[PDB]
Formats: C-alpha cells, sequence, structure tokens
RNA sequence: AGCCGGUAGCGGGCGUGGAUCCCUGGAUGUCCGAAUGGGGGAACCCGGCCGGCGGGAACGCCGGUCACCGCGCUGCGCGGGGGGAACCUGGGGAACUGAAACAUCUCAGUACCCAGAGGAGAGGAAAGAGAAAUCGACUCCCUGAGUAGCGGCGAGCGA
RNA sequence: CUGUUGGGAAGCAGCGCCAGAGAGGGUGAAAGCCCCGUAGGCGAAAGGUGGGGGGAUAGGUGAGGGUACCCGAGUACCCCGUGGUUCGUGGAGCCAUGGGGGAAUCUGGGCGGACCACCGCCUAAGGCUAAGUACUCCGGGUGACCGAUAGCGCACCAGUACCGUGAGGGAAAGGUGAAAAGAACCCCGGGAGGGGAGUGAAAUAGAGCCUGAAACCGUGGGCUUACAAGCAGUCACGGCCCCGCAAGGGGUUGUGGCGUGCCUAUUGAAGCAUGAGCCGGCGACUCACGGUCGUGGGCGAGCUUAAGCCGUUGAGGCGGAGGCGUAGGGAAACCGAGUCCGAACAGGGCGCAAGCGCAAAGUCCGCGGCCGUGGACCCGAAACCGGGC
RNA sequence: GCUGGGGCUAGGAGUGAAAAGCUAACCGAGCCCGGAGAUAGCUGGUUCUCCCCGAAAUGACUUUAGGGUCAGCCUCAGGCG
RNA sequence: GGAUGACCCCAGGCGGUAGGGGAGCGUUCCCGAUGCCGAUGAAGGCCGACCCGCGAGGGCGGCUGGAGGUAAGGGAAGUGC
RNA sequence: ACCCGGUGAAAUUGAACUGGCCGUGAAGAUGCGGCCUACCCGUGGCAGGACGAAAAGACCCCGUGGAGCUUUACUGCAGCC
C-alpha cells in the first residue's frame, strides 16, 4: 500500500 | 542467640516501599502522579527548587557578595581558628598548636586563635593570636606566648 | 590457630573451624558451642579495647 | 580419557539392580556410552526381520548394556575396590586385599 | 554524581546560623535619580520567606 | 584396551611385537584472499625465464622463479603491506537534545570517519610545580572538591 | 556389607568403617565408604614463558686553577589569527601553533597570571625508557544470574532459513523411557491409521512422545425452552434431577420483583465518545551517586573512615589523607560573644544564653518518603546529524 | 523515432522538452546502520487485599492560557492544648 | 477494669474520585540446612456444596502427576495484568 | 448469481437472549419509562439503520512540534570585491 495517494474525495 | 532468633526491632523493618499495582492498594493506575500533564509525564518538571514557569526566578535578588575572585583564584593567605577558654578548659597541661587538633578543635590548616567565653584555667596557652578579651581573662591566672617560627 | 588441630576438626559436619583472626559474629551465632584454645582468646581481648 | 574400573577380561558382579548378585565375566566395554554387557540384562529385541536373513522369528534374546557404575570386579573373595600397585615396569590393579589379575 | 552549587545563589544570598536566607534588597541599583534619601537609605539586607527553603536546597555543601 | 569422528547399517580392517585417543615438534598443504608474474566479474583466465616429464619441435603437465614501495650496499640483502572482540594514541569531527524559543553556550572532543601502535597504548628525566628558603620523572587510585573558578554570570561547565 | 519396602535403593532398618578427603556430579529414587572425583600429593623427552635467582658483556664514576671555545634557529622573543587549560577577550598569563618581523651561548635565556622592580624556580627549540593503568576474542573459577516468550540474535548444524538490487534486516524450533526393550505376528485398510498380541513400573510414557492448563471443537447424560422482549444477572417462592439416616445441600430453571456492560476520558457515558474477537504467556515507580526529612541503632564534644595494605573451607582486621560538627558576624581587611551599618558608649539586622549517673547537640551505618543528575514510570513521533549502500 | 547490449552522474546531490516529476512499488529531500532508549508541556496504559481521613477545578505572576511557581483547599508526624 | 495490649465493659465514628497514611496476603531467590519433607509419591495439574481468614489467601480431602520441595524467624526483588 | 458434488478465505468482532412508537437520557435509544406489536429457525433478495466498516481528521484550532519555499527578518558561510 503505501499510499501514496493524496486525501482527494 | 541462633538464627532463626535474629530479625530487627520494630521501625527497622519498615522496607516496605511504595507502588503502582492494584486497585484498592490506593497507588494504582495513575500511581499517586494524578491524571495531570508535565509532572506525571516520564521527564518531569524542571528544577522545581529554581524553574518558576516562565517569569523572570527569584534570580531578580542581586549579587552583592562583589569580588567572586579572578581567574587565578582564591589568594593563599593565612586563616585563624578561633578556639574558646571553655573548650579549652579541659586539659590542664601546656595547650599548644597541634595539640590542640590532635584532641578535636582546629582542623589541619588553620592558625590557633584562643578567644572567647568561659573560665580562664592558671596555665600557659601556646596561641598565634588572642582576643583582646580572652588575652586579659587568662592573665589572671597562666602564660601565653605568642608565635611565628619559619 | 594451632593448625595441625584445625587440621583435623575440619571434615566433621558439626564442626565449624576458624584461625583466630576469623573470628567474627556471623560465625559465633551460626553454631551452639564455641571452642578457642587459650590463645584466639588472647587475640579475642586484643580486638575488644 | 574415559576411565572405568573393570575391563573385556574380568568377572564381574552386578551390584545392583534387577541382577543384582549376579556374577559373570564381562565380554564386552563400550566406554563412549560407559557400559558393560555382562551376562545380566537380556530382553526380548522383536527381531522384525521377518523377510531377511533369519525368517518367521518372533523376538530374538542377547545381552543389552548396563551402566558401568552397576558392576563391580572381583578376585579371591567378593567385589572389592580397585588399588593400583606400581611395579618396576607397568603396574597392576589389584583388590584391596592382595592382587587382583595376572 | 554529587549534586552542584547553583553559583548564580552563592554569590548573592546567605544562610544564618539559624537557617535564614539574606539577600539584599531589590531596588537601589540603577534609578536613584531621586528616590528620597529614606528610599536608598532602606536598603540594606533582609530576609526572604519559605521560599528560602529553595535556596538551601541549592547550596548543600556549602551548609555553615 | 579397545578402535575405524557425529553414525547405526552394508562391506571390510587394526590392537598387550603398546592401536584409538591426548600433548609437543616436524611433514604435506589444490585454489582464492594483503594476493605479490600479468589479467580478472574473489576461489577463474593468460604468461616469461630455468630444470623435468610424454615420440615430444608445435601441445600439455610438474618443480623453481618473476608485483610494488622503503632503507642499506655496489643487481644483492634487511624491512613494509593485511587482519584482530574491546582497550590506546593521533589527524579530522557532527546533530538531535539542554537552555522550557534561540544564535554565544550545551550535548562534546561525544558519535562517527581516517591513520598508526601494541599486548597494552599514551606519558615520562623539568626552560616543572608553586608561597611551604618547600616539593622533586611519568602513570593509576583515593582525597582535595562541586572547592578555586568559568558562564547570554543563563542553562550549565569544572581544575 | 547385609536385610527390608519398590520395576529399580542410594530411602528405611541392623551392626560397621574412613576422613588433611562430609565440594560437586553420576549410578533405575534420597550414597562420606559403588563409579568419576574431592583433601593431600607427584609428573615432560618437546615446545612456550621466565618480571623470580645467578653469571657475563656494554657502559659509567674524582678535585683545584686558568682560558671564554660550546651548550639544539627562522627557534626564542614581539605582533596579528586561533586552539588547549576551570579561563566564553576577560586585567589573560602560561602551553601549542598558521602569518609577518626576527636574537643570544651563562654578564646567555623561559617562568612564578597584564606590566615594572625585587626575590626566587627552572635550563626550550633532539630522542629512547620498564613497572603501577585500560581492555576481554580466548582459558579457568564463582553466583541471594536466566531456566526455552527467559538467558546472547542462536541451549536445536544460526548470523542459517527467509526478506532486500545492495548495504542491511533477521526467525521459529529443547525433554519417550532407567534401558528402544521403538511394538515381531494376526486382523480392517491401497495406504495412512486403527484393533488385538507383546515390551515396560507406567502405552491418554507410542515416538508431530514428561507434566497436558485455558480459549476453541466434539460425543453422552441431567434439568430447561417454540404467546414470547432480552447488560443476561440478582432476590423470592415454586416444580424436576442427584447427594445426605435426618435437618440440610447441589444442579437446573417456570413465574413474580428489581436492574443503563468494563475501561479510559470527562462538567457530565448505558452511551450512538476511546480501547478491547476470545484464551495463555511477556509487559510499565528502578538503580547509582548526591540531598532533605523521618525512623532503627552505635558512639557521643566528638563521630567516621577513602584508596590501599595484610589475612580468608563467602573471616575479617589494619589504614585518620580526608569529610561533617564544636562560632558567629562582615564584600572584605578584620574582629569575635559578638559583628555589621554608623561619628555614636543611638538604634537595628543577623547572631550567642548547660536537660535532671540518665539523656542530648552532632556524627556514622541500616531502613523508608520525596528531590537533584542521569533514557529515571512504560510505549509512540513529524524530524536532525554522521558514515556507508 | 523506438529498442538491445556496454557505460557515466546521487542525497542538499544527481537528473529533469519543468511536475517539485524521477532517483529500486511512499521523494517538498532516497535507503541502511549508527548517535538513539533523540525530544514529545501531547495520547494511551500503569497489575494483590483490607482499614482511617480525604480535596481542587480559585488568586497572583508566567511568549502564559489543556503547562507550570508560590498561596489556598487534603493527609501524616511532633508540639501547644 | 491497670488484665498492661489484640481480654471484658460503655460510648461514639466508619459514602467517597484525585490523593495522604496504616496494616497485611501471595510470587522468585538467600541464611535458617552436611537439616527437614519426599516412592507408603515433591513441585505442578483437575475437582470440593468441608475448615480458618474482613479480604488478598491459607488449610484439609480425592483424582492426576512422577522427583523434587522447603517451616518458625528474618534477608533481598526482573514481585501480582 | 441460484441448486448439487469437491476445495474453501477475508476485513470485522466488549459481550448478546439485538422489535415499533411517543418520550427521556451528554441534546439522534434494540438495551431507560410508558404503551403497542411479536410462536421457534432458516434461504433468496433490498439497503433505511446499527451515529455501519476501513484509515489516532487531510479541513480547523492547539504544541513556545517538524519540514519545503521566500525576502530590503536576524546571525552566519560559500562566492566575489
Ligand atoms: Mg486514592
Ligand atoms: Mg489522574
Ligand atoms: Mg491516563
Ligand atoms: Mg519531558
Ligand atoms: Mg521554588
Ligand atoms: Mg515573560
Ligand atoms: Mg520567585
Ligand atoms: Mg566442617
Ligand atoms: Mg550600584
Ligand atoms: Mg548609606
Ligand atoms: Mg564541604
Ligand atoms: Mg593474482
Ligand atoms: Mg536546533
Ligand atoms: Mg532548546
Ligand atoms: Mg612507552
Ligand atoms: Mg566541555
Ligand atoms: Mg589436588
Ligand atoms: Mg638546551
Ligand atoms: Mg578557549
Ligand atoms: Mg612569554
Ligand atoms: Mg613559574
Ligand atoms: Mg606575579
Ligand atoms: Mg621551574
Ligand atoms: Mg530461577
Ligand atoms: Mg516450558
Ligand atoms: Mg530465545
Ligand atoms: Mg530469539
Ligand atoms: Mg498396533
Ligand atoms: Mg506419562
Ligand atoms: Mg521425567
Ligand atoms: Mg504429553
Ligand atoms: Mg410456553
Ligand atoms: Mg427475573
Ligand atoms: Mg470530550
Ligand atoms: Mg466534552
Ligand atoms: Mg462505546
Ligand atoms: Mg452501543
Ligand atoms: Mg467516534
Ligand atoms: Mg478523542
Ligand atoms: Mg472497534
Ligand atoms: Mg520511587
Ligand atoms: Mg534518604
Ligand atoms: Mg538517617
Ligand atoms: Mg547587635
Ligand atoms: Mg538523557
Ligand atoms: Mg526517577
Ligand atoms: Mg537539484
Ligand atoms: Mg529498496
Ligand atoms: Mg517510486
Ligand atoms: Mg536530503
Ligand atoms: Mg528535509
Ligand atoms: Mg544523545
Ligand atoms: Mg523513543
Ligand atoms: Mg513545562
Ligand atoms: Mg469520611
Ligand atoms: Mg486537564
Ligand atoms: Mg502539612
Ligand atoms: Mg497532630
Ligand atoms: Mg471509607
Ligand atoms: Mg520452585
Ligand atoms: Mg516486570
Ligand atoms: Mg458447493
Ligand atoms: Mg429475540
Ligand atoms: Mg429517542
Ligand atoms: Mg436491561
Ligand atoms: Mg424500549
Ligand atoms: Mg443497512
Ligand atoms: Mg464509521
Ligand atoms: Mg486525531
Ligand atoms: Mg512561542
Ligand atoms: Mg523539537
Amino acid at each position: 500500500x503505501g499510499g501514496p495517494k493524496k486525501k482527494k474525495k | 542467640m541462633k538464627l532463626s532468633d535474629l530479625r530487627p526491632n520494630p521501625g527497622a523493618n519498615k522496607r516496605r516501599k511504595r507502588v503502582g499495582r492494584g486497585p484498592g492498594s490506593g497507588h494504582g493506575k495513575t500511581a499517586t502522579r494524578g491524571h495531570k500533564g508535565q509532572k506525571s509525564r516520564s521527564g518531569g518538571l524542571k528544577d522545581p527548587r529554581r524553574f518558576e514557569g516562565g517569569r523572570s526566578t527569584t534570580l531578580m535578588r542581586l549579587p552583592k557578595r562583589g569580588m567572586q575572585g579572578q581567574v587565578p583564584g582564591e589568594i593563599k593567605r593565612p586563616r585563624y581558628q578561633g578556639v574558646n577558654l571553655k573548650d579549652l578548659a579541659r586539659f590542664e597541661g601546656e595547650v599548644t598548636p597541634e595539640l590542640l587538633v590532635r584532641a578535636g578543635l582546629l582542623k589541619k590548616g588553620y592558625r590557633l586563635k584562643i578567644l572567647g567565653e568561659g573560665e580562664a584555667k592558671p596555665l600557659k596557652v601556646v596561641a598565634h593570636a588572642f582576643s583582646k578579651s580572652a588575652l586579659e581573662k587568662l592573665k589572671a591566672a597562666g602564660g601565653e606566648p605568642v608565635l611565628l617560627e619559619a | 590457630g594451632n593448625e595441625l588441630v584445625r587440621r583435623a576438626a575440619r571434615n566433621l559436619p558439626w564442626v565449624v573451624t576458624l584461625a583466630p583472626e576469623g573470628l567474627n559474629v556471623y560465625d559465633i551465632v551460626r553454631t551452639e558451642r564455641l571452642v578457642m584454645d587459650l590463645d584466639a582468646w588472647e587475640v579475642f581481648q586484643n580486638r575488644i579495647g | 580419557r574415559v576411565k572405568m574400573h573393570v575391563k573385556k577380561g574380568d568377572t564381574v558382579l552386578v551390584a545392583s539392580g534387577k541382577y543384582k548378585g549376579r556374577v559373570g565375566k564381562v565380554k564386552e566395554v563400550l566406554p563412549k556410552k560407559y557400559a558393560v554387557i555382562v551376562e545380566g540384562v537380556n530382553i526380548v529385541k522383536k527381531a522384525v526381520r521377518v523377510s531377511p536373513k533369519y525368517p518367521q522369528g518372533g523376538f530374538i534374546e542377547k545381552e543389552a548394556p548396563l551402566h558401568a557404575s552397576k558392576v563391580r570386579p572381583i578376585c579371591p573373595a567378593c567385589g572389592k575396590p580397585t588399588r593400583v600397585r606400581k611395579k618396576f615396569l607397568e603396574n597392576g590393579k589389584k583388590i584391596r586385599v592382595c592382587a587382583k589379575c595376572g | 554524581p554529587k549534586m552542584k552549587t547553583h553559583k548564580g545563589a552563592k554569590k548573592r544570598v546567605k544562610i544564618t546560623a539559624s537557617g535564614k536566607v539574606v539577600a539584599m534588597k531589590t531596588g537601589k541599583r540603577h534609578l536613584n535619580w531621586q528616590k528620597s534619601g529614606k528610599e536608598i537609605r532602606q536598603k540594606g539586607r533582609k530576609f526572604v520567606l519559605a521560599k528560602p527553603e529553595a535556596e538551601r536546597i541549592k547550596l548543600l555543601l556549602p551548609y555553615e
């Protein structure tokens, strides 16, 4: 996983 | 007596220390630290004999006791220790320094000044210095040479 | 302090042996009977003083 | 290097165990396991080996090892401890009464 | 290891025979332009109260 | 007096003309590795010179020898490379942190890098201490002493 | 040694015996005398060590007078820039040094904290030097050290398996029995695995083996339940089942009454705030040195030792350098039962003023509370820096 | 233009037809080890039993405001009573 | 009441968080042990409607287990989830 | 998808014997009060609810927390003069 996605929705 | 006979009398078996163990020992959970914050945390508080919370401490008083010395430091001067006639009213020999300290009244590196209150035993009292008042008191019974030798 | 003697009571379970300069309260209490020669009693007496 | 007080040639008393009192010649010494076989302990070793050499054969006898501290050497009397007496050459072992073995 | 004497305290305070703490008075420094003579003369030594117990704790070893 | 390691088995041997096993010394010791004939992606590849081996010139194998630096002799001899758990000396040398912020300060000549020495290293025969007509190389322990002092005279550092 | 109970004796019992040896370990269980040992003693041809003893060699040791030859050079010294020392530019010395200038050979030179004088201590610019000290890869001894989630990461073929390009990260996993005596053979089954037989004292000691805890999953029995409302319990009666001559007691639950889980966090939680699937193990108020009170003692105008020294089947003594206390005031000089401020013999601030042989100021240990410095109650960052990959 | 093989440049540095993209599946400063048990005035947790007492959420100051120092309120010992 | 405690009276007090104080109970280990307990059964395990204790717990009994355990009195902690 | 034979997970989970309304309660109740309704147990489905799950809220504020960036913020250093 490690994210890395930014908090979008 | 035996070993199963020994033991310390009361107050010394106080060995019981404290705790952070169960409920109804007191001393449980919060471990007598209260719920709290800084003081309850691991490190504790700043030095509380000194720290006053951010306002200027009582380091607001001032140095008067001036001359704190300079880099080379303490000057080696002579220093005299007082004894009282009363204290040396013990023995009845010729009372000298070294002889005085070798008895528990002087400390090694101190020149002898007899002085003070007490009754003057009729005796010779070899001394480095005398008080105006003790010089007179004992001059009515005995001799009292002054020192200085190499 | 009698070496040959101290040598001969040693292995007995009921005997603990000791030179005079060893004298100590634990070993005193440990045992029921104290047995010391007319020496030792000397140096014991010199201790207390 | 593994001492032991009895030898292949010796005769021994079984001093303890379920063969106490038994006398026999020791036939085997295995110092590594610290053990002697005599004529003493022999057990129903179920020779499984049906098919191979020696067919059917439910079981086998054979004498099984004993802890060497349970045997004792003996000569013109009973078992006695070994004392070695040096000669002018080698040293014989001998009992606490005379001169065991030769 | 050994505790250390707070030098800031040793230089400006004193422990009396009884165990009081004595220091000077604040205010005689500095702005005397015209504080009254009463004011500037009024500055000799005083004794701090229960709170010099803290000082005394920082001069363990000085003693008396 | 048993033995052929852990390890029995198959299958074979040795030992009371003293074995196994233990200690000392000696022998052999492929190849890599400071690796050192030269290469190289360590344990592989290719050689020079001398002697030997096979019919042995072309081939291959065996034994010897051939790196570089420093010092001393006029090519020869002596030494050096690399490693080692910690400890040691020197050449370099932080920051978190402490200061309830932070820059002098602290952490701290600490961690760490590097070079070198060893069974220790360093230090060590006074251009020294010091106020005692005084001590007598150096090193280590205890005191002296949280003292003398140092310090945004702060936190603290510290003979 | 014998007998005795036991599968097994060493236990127990009966007479003995050793001991400079009754440390320990092993033997089917609990052994001074069965085994290995222990006390006390002996031993190397060879290699290593040799600081202990002896011997040899190198090497070195005298006085007076006269000469003024020599006595460590870009050095001393001075300045600028810095480091070291407790010394942070401070009145800043000394000791080192990068830069600039740049001597002298005893009537010469450095230092004693700027500087000068005086009085003294030393003799720089060359080098070597054991011992006492640090350390523990290695060998040995001991333990109010661990006992397989502990103790080193590893008691077991572990820096392995495995993870990662790499540096690097890094596990889990010990025990049948005294002895394999490890279960021939028959029977079901393809086997696996069972049932007999047999070994063994013990076979739920049978080898995915000592003891076999809990969660969890089964089978059997007792009670109970399909008009019933539930923090699950509790209190009453009641029926059924089982114990106990009896009285009584256990299990279960029909009906009635009552009833807002645990923890943390909070003004306030059943809370629709936090954490917890359940069980078992690991898991958090320490220790060292100082300090301040208290307390148990020892000695008391005294108390006490530190390093170290000697002696020790875990035996303790010596050692008084020193520390704390008997005097206090004052920045200090100094004075002193007082001193300081002050002209003051005004004043005031700090100070001094002995309990009736017992006891006590004070000290030295033991113990306890709390503080100080240390990772100082445990867990956890976002990050910073160093050297490597 | 795409692509194989052989090479070089890296942590305050590379490389970047520029997004702070990419630099071993997480880059507004890589990874590993070390300083290190960094610091955390913050959060969570802090285990056996019984007995007596039993608060505070105030004031003053604070780069202080969810933290602290002194006072207040609690407890214990000793003394006065 | 003088029994000098933990004996019989009489009188009162006893909700309780943070907390202060006082008593104890268990766990590991040392002295007590060259001792004592232990095969006619140690520690540990599984049951109890029994005894003692206010309680933490300590006893007794049976089954399991197969080789260790450790009094009174004290000492020391890696001491109770 | 569903039924049968075969193999067989997961996140989650205080415990559960887990109904509606009107109220009450830390202000949005299956669990408290009153009433109403409801025999015991599943399978296929729908998602209103369990303030459902998953990630110690990214927004916001706080901490004398941390970084990246900026400049005529401070103080330094490279570089240059
Ligand atoms: Mg409380
Ligand atoms: Mg609290
Ligand atoms: Mg809490
Ligand atoms: Mg803190
Ligand atoms: Mg204070
Ligand atoms: Mg302020
Ligand atoms: Mg103040
Ligand atoms: Mg004895
Ligand atoms: Mg002034
Ligand atoms: Mg004036
Ligand atoms: Mg002092
Ligand atoms: Mg090569
Ligand atoms: Mg910083
Ligand atoms: Mg800071
Ligand atoms: Mg040397
Ligand atoms: Mg420093
Ligand atoms: Mg011996
Ligand atoms: Mg010279
Ligand atoms: Mg400096
Ligand atoms: Mg000079
Ligand atoms: Mg000098
Ligand atoms: Mg001078
Ligand atoms: Mg000198
Ligand atoms: Mg243990
Ligand atoms: Mg276990
Ligand atoms: Mg382990
Ligand atoms: Mg491990
Ligand atoms: Mg079978
Ligand atoms: Mg069994
Ligand atoms: Mg067993
Ligand atoms: Mg089992
Ligand atoms: Mg019904
Ligand atoms: Mg009910
Ligand atoms: Mg809240
Ligand atoms: Mg709230
Ligand atoms: Mg909840
Ligand atoms: Mg709920
Ligand atoms: Mg929530
Ligand atoms: Mg919250
Ligand atoms: Mg949850
Ligand atoms: Mg504590
Ligand atoms: Mg204390
Ligand atoms: Mg005390
Ligand atoms: Mg006066
Ligand atoms: Mg620290
Ligand atoms: Mg602490
Ligand atoms: Mg860049
Ligand atoms: Mg990677
Ligand atoms: Mg990437
Ligand atoms: Mg970076
Ligand atoms: Mg960064
Ligand atoms: Mg650090
Ligand atoms: Mg941490
Ligand atoms: Mg704070
Ligand atoms: Mg009350
Ligand atoms: Mg709060
Ligand atoms: Mg009070
Ligand atoms: Mg009172
Ligand atoms: Mg109460
Ligand atoms: Mg035990
Ligand atoms: Mg613990
Ligand atoms: Mg199916
Ligand atoms: Mg229901
Ligand atoms: Mg509602
Ligand atoms: Mg309810
Ligand atoms: Mg309802
Ligand atoms: Mg739904
Ligand atoms: Mg949710
Ligand atoms: Mg949050
Ligand atoms: Mg701020
Ligand atoms: Mg920070």
